[PDB]
RNA sequence: AAGCUCGUAUCAGUUUUAUGA
RNA sequence: CACGGACCAAGGAGUCUAACGUCUAUGCGAGUGUUUGGGUGUAAAACCCAUACGCGUAAUGAAAGUGAACGUAGGUUGGGGCCUCGCAAGAGGUGCACAAUCGACCGAUCCUGAGGAUGGAUUUGAGUAAGAGCAUAGCUGUUGGGACCCGAAAG
C-alpha cells in the first residue's frame, strides 16, 4: 500500500473521500522506451504520395548522337516548337524524369511489439502523475490542488460547455486553457496551405469512465482532449514523446485504472499482461550512496579538485632556494667553500 | 522549544573529527619523520 | 480504518486521527490481539510522519509518536513481581510493528525524508525501554524483549534487514540510553554475542567494533 | 578497453552510476567485475537458467551465498528442487522470479544487492553459456 | 523520484532551456536561484529548494519543502525579508539551518 | 571492430656468449 | 600529353523496395509475434482479442528405429571473483563462464550368431553437458529489381 489520492468536486474543495493509489503510477518511467515506440506510433496516421508514373516519360525524345560536337543527352524531335532540340529524360534535364521517383509503397505504417506499446503507455501514465515531470513538459499546473487531479465523477453529467470549462476553472486549470488559446499562431510552412493553417499549445487531457456528455462539452475548448480509461492513447499522453501531460482524471476513471491495469491485488484485464518490473528498486541513487550503509564501507575522500604539484620546473643550479630542498648539504658545501680546496 | 541537527549531519562531524584527528596525526608524525629523513640525506651526500 | 485517517493526505485529520488513537490505544481491551492489525497501525503512523518535512513539528511529531510507547500501558498501575499482565503483553507486540515497518521501508525513504526517519528510530528506541516498565530494570520482560529486537533487527545473519539499520541504533542507543540518567540492564551487548559472528555484515563487524566498543562506559 | 554502456535505459545508466562510484571508492575487485560487466552487450549478457543456479549451490560450504548475475534468471520447470537462497540479478522473468519466491529465498536487483553487498562479501557471480 | 525527473529534462526536453550561444544552459524556471539549468540549480530536480524573489519592492524568501510534493499549489512558502540587509541577512541564514551550504 | 584470457616476463629489423658446416 | 572549363542564376546524381544476413538497443523469455481478421472509436489513428499459424523449445540414422543420471548431470588441473589468516607481502579454501585431459550415457561402429540374443573391439558426433529464442527498431552488408547519374551498334 501507498499514499492515497484526494478527490475534489466541482467547486474545487476536498472531499472528504479520497481514493488509493492505482500503481499504474509505480510503472518505470522510462523516457527511452516512449521515444522509440511513440517514433513508431506517430507514422502510423499517414498517408502515401508518390509522383505519377507517367510524368518524365510523356516525352518522345531521341539522343542525338556520337561526333555531334553537343551533350549526348536524350533530346526532343520536332520543328519550330522551342522544345524542339532539347533536354528531356535525365534528373538533370528541364521537364525530366526526378530522379528514383518516389513510390507509393514505400513502408509508411510501423509494426510495434504490444508489450514494448503497452509499457510505453504505463510510464506514460506513471509521469502524468509526477508534477514536476509535467510541469517541465509546458503545463501551468502551479495552482492544481493536487497531482494527480482526480475530480469527482458528477464531472461526466456536465452537459453546458459554459458549466464545464467552470469544472475547469474551479480545479485550477485556469491557466493550462489560457496558455493554449493565447497560442494560437499561424503555421511557418508550406503548412498554412495544406489545411494545417493553425497550431497552437495541448491542454489537458480530461479521462472518464463513461460519458454522460462530457466529451461533447469539451470538444470545443480549445487543446482539451478527453478519453475513455479503456483506451488512452500514447499519443494524447506523450505528445511528442515528451512524458507527462498534465491530466485531469476522474474518480470513476480512477478506480476502474486498477482493474484496466493491474497490481499485486487485482488481476490484470488486458489478457495475460502484468505492468513491468524496475530493474533499480529505489528511482534515486543518492538514497544509495550518501547513506549510513555505503559510507561505512569506504575509504575517505580527496578534495575534489587537486591541489596541484610541480606547476612550474623551477631549476636549481640557478635559483639557490630549491637546490636546498634538493639536497641540503649544499649549505654546508658553501660555508666551506669546497669548491676552492687547497692541497 | 528547539532545533537539532538532521541524523546524517551529525553522523558527519562524528566521521570527520574520526579522520581529521587521524590526519593531524599522520600529518605531524610525518614532519618529524621527513626532518630525520632530511637529515639521512645531509650526512650520505657529505 | 485509523491507517487511512493516519495516512490522509489532509493534515488536519491526521491530527485528530492521531488523538483519537490514542484515546483508543488507552481503552487498550479492544487491542489484546492480531500481530498483522499492530503492524498495520504502525504502517498508518508512518505516513503521518512522512508528511512533517519542515523542521521542528517532525521533531515534535517524531517524540510524540515515540510517546505512544508509554502511554500505551502506563506502569500507574505498576505490574509487581508478575509476568506479561496484557500491558506488557501489548507492549512487546507493538514494538514489533515499528520494527517491522521501518525494516520495511529503509530502502523507500527520500534522501530529504531520511532525517526524520532516523531521529523517529532514536525517539522510539527511547521511549521503547522507557517502557521497560517505569524503568528498564525488568528481568521476565527484558529477556522476551531482547528476543523482540535480536530476533528482528540486531540479528545481521538475516542480509533480509537492511545493515544500515542496526548501524544507526549501534550509534544511538549509549547516548539516549544516557538520556535515562550507574547500571541497569545492559546482556544487550547481544553486540558481543555477534561481534563475535561470522557469516554476517563486514561492514557492521566493523562498525560496531569500532563505534560500540571504543567507548568506556 | 570498454568505457560505458551501450545501453539507452535510464535505469541502467542509474546502475552504472552507482557502480563506477563504488569501484573507484571501495576497492574491492568485486565492483570492478560487475561495472565492467554491466557495459556488456546484449549477447554476452547471455541468460542465466534457474537451473544453473541450482547446480552452483551444490557447490560446497555455499549453502549461505547471495549468487549474482548481471544477466537475466531464466525460469527452468526441468528442475523440482530449488534452495531457500537470496539471488540478485538485471531480470527475473516472472516465471523464474515465481521459482524462486516458493522456494523462500529473494529475488533482489543490483542495487538492493549493492546496499547488503557493499565491497561484495559472501557471494557468487555465475555467466550464462557464451557458444 | 528526482534523480528520474532530472535524467528526463536534463536530456530529453526541459522545455524551458534556453541554450546560450555559449553552450550554457538556463532554467527560466520562475523560480529558480541561478538562471543555469543545472543539477542541484533546477527547481524541478532538486525537491528541497530555496530561492528570494521580488513582488512589489517586497522581497520573499520562498521555500519548497518536500513534504509538499503531493500537492503543487501550497508548493511555495514564502518570508518577507526584513530590510536592512544587515538584519536580512541573519534573516536569511536562520530558515537555511542545516540546508546545502 | 567486438569478444575471451591476461598485464605480463608477452616479445624485438639489436648486440653478446654458447654450440655446427 | 589528353579530356572539361566564355560568364552568371536555378535545376542536377548511392535512392526505394524484396529476399537474406551482422552488429547494437528495447520488450519479453522456453517461449515469442495484436494490426488476415473481428470488437470498439472522439475514426485510415488510438484501444481491445477468439481460433490458428509462424519460428524456436530434445537428439542420433541410408530404406526400418531408438532416446539421453555410474554422476554435487564427473574425475583432476587451472580459472574472474568471494571467504580464513597476515599491517602488508603472501599462503589456504571454494571455484563462474570458459580451456585442457580422463570418461560415461544415447545413437552409429569391428565381431561373436541366441529371425540377431549376448559379451567384448574401438572410435564418432552444429549429440546431452543442466534451453536462447522470438519480434520490433537503428547502423550497415550481399543479391534482384531502371538501382549513383548521363552516354552505344540494336531487334
Amino acid at each position: 500500500s501507498r499514499p492515497q489520492v484526494t478527490v475534489h468536486s466541482l467547486t474545487g474543495e476536498a472531499t472528504a473521500n479520497a481514493l488509493p493509489l492505482p500503481a499504474v503510477f509505480s510503472a518505470p518511467i522510462r523516457p527511452d522506451i516512449v521515444h522509440t515506440v511513440f517514433t513508431s506510433v506517430n507514422k502510423n496516421k499517414r498517408q502515401a504520395y508518390a509522383v505519377s508514373e507517367k510524368a518524365g516519360h510523356q516525352t518522345s525524345a531521341e539522343s542525338w548522337g556520337t561526333g555531334r560536337a553537343v551533350a549526348r543527352i536524350p533530346r526532343v524531335g520536332g520543328g519550330g516548337t522551342g522544345r524542339s532540340g532539347q533536354g528531356a529524360f535525365g534528373n538533370m534535364c528541364r521537364g525530366g524524369r526526378m530522379f528514383a521517383p518516389t513510390k507509393t509503397w514505400r513502408k509508411w505504417n510501423v509494426k510495434v511489439n504490444h508489450n514494448e506499446k503497452r509499457y510505453a503507455t504505463a510510464s506514460a501514465i506513471a509521469a502524468t502523475a509526477v508534477a514536476s515531470l509535467v510541469l517541465a513538459r509546458g503545463h501551468r499546473v502551479e495552482k492544481i490542488p493536487e497531482i494527480p487531479l482526480v475530480v469527482s465523477t458528477d464531472l461526466e453529467s456536465i452537459q453546458k460547455t459554459k458549466e464545464a470549462v467552470a469544472a475547469l476553472k474551479a480545479v485550477g486549470a485556469h491557466s493550462d486553457l489560457l496558455k493554449v488559446l493565447k497560442s494560437k499562431k499561424l503555421r511557418a510552412g508550406k503548412g498554412k496551405y495544406r489545411n494545417r493553417r493553425w497550431t497552437q499549445r495541448r491542454g489537458p487531457l480530461v479521462v472518464y469512465a463513461e460519458d454522460n456528455g462530457i466529451v461533447k462539452a469539451l470538444r470545443n475548448v480549445p487543446g482539451v482532449e478527453t478519453a475513455n480509461v479503456a483506451s488512452l492513447n500514447l499519443l494524447q499522453l506523450a505528445p511528442g514523446a515528451h512524458l507527462g501531460r498534465f491530466v485531469i482524471w476522474t474518480e470513476a476513471a480512477f478506480t476502474k485504472l486498477d482493474q484496466v491495469w493491474g497490481s499485486e491485488t487485482v488481476a490484470s484485464s488486458k489478457v495475460g499482461y502484468t505492468l513491468p518490473s524496475h530493474i533499480i528498486s529505489t528511482s534515486d541513487v543518492t538514497r544509495i550512496i550518501n547513506s549510513s550503509e555505503i559510507q561505512s564501507a569506504i575509504r575517505p575522500a580527496g578534495q575534489a579538485t587537486q591541489k596541484r604539484t610541480h606547476v612550474l620546473k623551477k631549476n636549481p643550479l640557478k635559483n639557490k632556494q630549491v637546490l636546498l630542498r634538493l639536497n641540503p648539504y649544499a649549505k654546508v658545501f658553501a660555508a666551506e667553500k669546497l669548491g676552492s680546496k687547497k692541497a | 522549544e528547539k532545533i537539532l541537527t538532521p541524523e546524517s549531519q551529525l553522523k558527519k562531524s562524528k566521521a570527520q573529527q574520526k579522520t581529521a584527528e587521524q590526519v593531524a596525526a599522520e600529518r605531524a608524525a610525518r614532519k618529524a619523520a621527513n626532518k630525520e629523513k632530511r637529515a639521512i640525506i645531509l650526512e650520505r651526500n657529505a | 480504518n485509523f491507517v487511512k485517517q493516519l495516512s490522509s493526505n489532509n493534515r488536519k485529520t491526521r491530527v485528530n486521527a492521531l488523538e483519537a488513537l490514542k484515546k483508543y490505544l488507552t481503552a487498550k481491551q479492544f487491542k489484546e490481539n492480531k500481530q498483522i492489525e499492530f503492524n498495520k497501525l504502525w504502517k498508518g503512523l508512518y505516513y503521518a510522519m512522512w508528511f512533517s518535512d519542515r523542521p521542528r513539528p517532525q521533531q515534535r511529531l517524531a517524540n510524540e509518536l515515540g510517546e505512544l510507547h508509554g502511554l500505551y500501558f502506563d506502569p500507574k498501575d505498576n505490574s509487581t513481581a508478575d509476568e506479561l499482565t496484557t500491558n506488557d503483553k501489548a507492549f512487546i507486540k507493538f514494538s514489533r510493528g515499528f520494527w517491522k515497518v521501518m525494516c520495511f521501508e529503509w530502502f523507500n525513504i527520500d534522501r530529504y525524508r531520511l532525517d526524520k526517519y532516523l531521529l523517529l528510530i532514536r525517539r522510539v528506541l527511547f521511549s521503547q525501554l522507557k517502557y521497560l516498565q517505569s524503568r528498564n530494570w525488568d528481568k521476565k520482560l527484558v529477556d522476551e524483549y531482547i528476543k523482540k529486537v535480536l530476533r528482528w533487527l540486531p540479528l545481521s545473519g538475516s542480509p533480509k534487514v537492511y545493515t544500515g539499520i542496526p548501524i544507526h541504533i549501534v550509534d544511538i542507543l549509549l547516548d539516549e540510553w544516557e538520556r535515562l540518567l550507574k547500571k541497569t540492564p545492559l546482556d544487550v551487548i547481544i553486540f558481543q554475542d555477534i561481534v563475535a559472528d561470522y557469516n554476517n555484515s563486514k561492514v557492521l563487524r566493523e562498525k560496531i567494533k569500532e563505534d560500540l566498543f571504543s567507548d568506556t562506559r | 578497453h570498454r568505457t560505458a554502456p551501450k545501453s539507452d535505459n535510464v535505469y541502467l545508466k542509474l546502475l552504472v552510476k552507482l557502480y563506477t562510484f563504488l569501484a573507484r571508492r571501495t576497492d574491492a575487485p568485486f565492483n570492478k567485475v560487475v561495472l565492467k560487466a554491466l557495459f556488456l552487450s546484449k549477447i554476452n549478457r547471455p541468460p542465466v537458467s534457474v537451473s544453473r543456479i541450482a547446480r552452483a549451490l551444490k557447490q560446497e560450504g555455499a549453502a549461505n551465498k547471495t549468487v549474482v548475475v548481471v544477466g537475466t534468471v531464466t525460469d527452468d520447470a526441468r528442475i523440482f528442487e530449488f534452495p531457500k537462497t537470496t539471488v540478485a540479478a538485471l531480470r527475473f522473468t516472472a516465471g523464474a522470479r515465481a521459482k524462486i519466491v516458493k522456494a523462500g529465498g529473494e529475488c533482489i536487483t543490483l542495487d538492493q544487492l549493492a546496499v547488503r553487498a557493499p565491497k561484495g562479501q559472501n557471494t557468487l557471480i555465475l555467466r550464462g553459456p557464451r557458444n | 523520484s528526482d534523480e528520474i525527473v532530472w535524467q528526463v529534462i536534463n536530456q530529453s526536453f526541459c522545455s524551458h532551456r534556453i541554450k546560450a550561444p555559449n553552450g550554457q544552459n538556463f532554467c527560466r524556471n520562475e523560480y529558480n536561484v541561478t538562471g543555469l539549468c543545472t543539477r542541484q540549480s533546477c527547481p524541478l530536480a532538486n525537491s528541497k529548494y530555496a530561492t528570494v524573489k521580488c513582488d512589489n519592492g517586497k522581497l520573499y524568501l520562498y521555500m519548497k519543502t518536500p513534504e509538499r510534493a503531493h500537492t503543487p499549489a501550497k508548493l511555495w512558502e514564502r518570508i518577507k525579508l526584513s530590510k536592512n540587509y544587515t538584519k536580512a541577512l541573519q534573516q536569511i541564514d536562520e530558515h537555511l539551518l542545516h540546508w546545502s551550504k
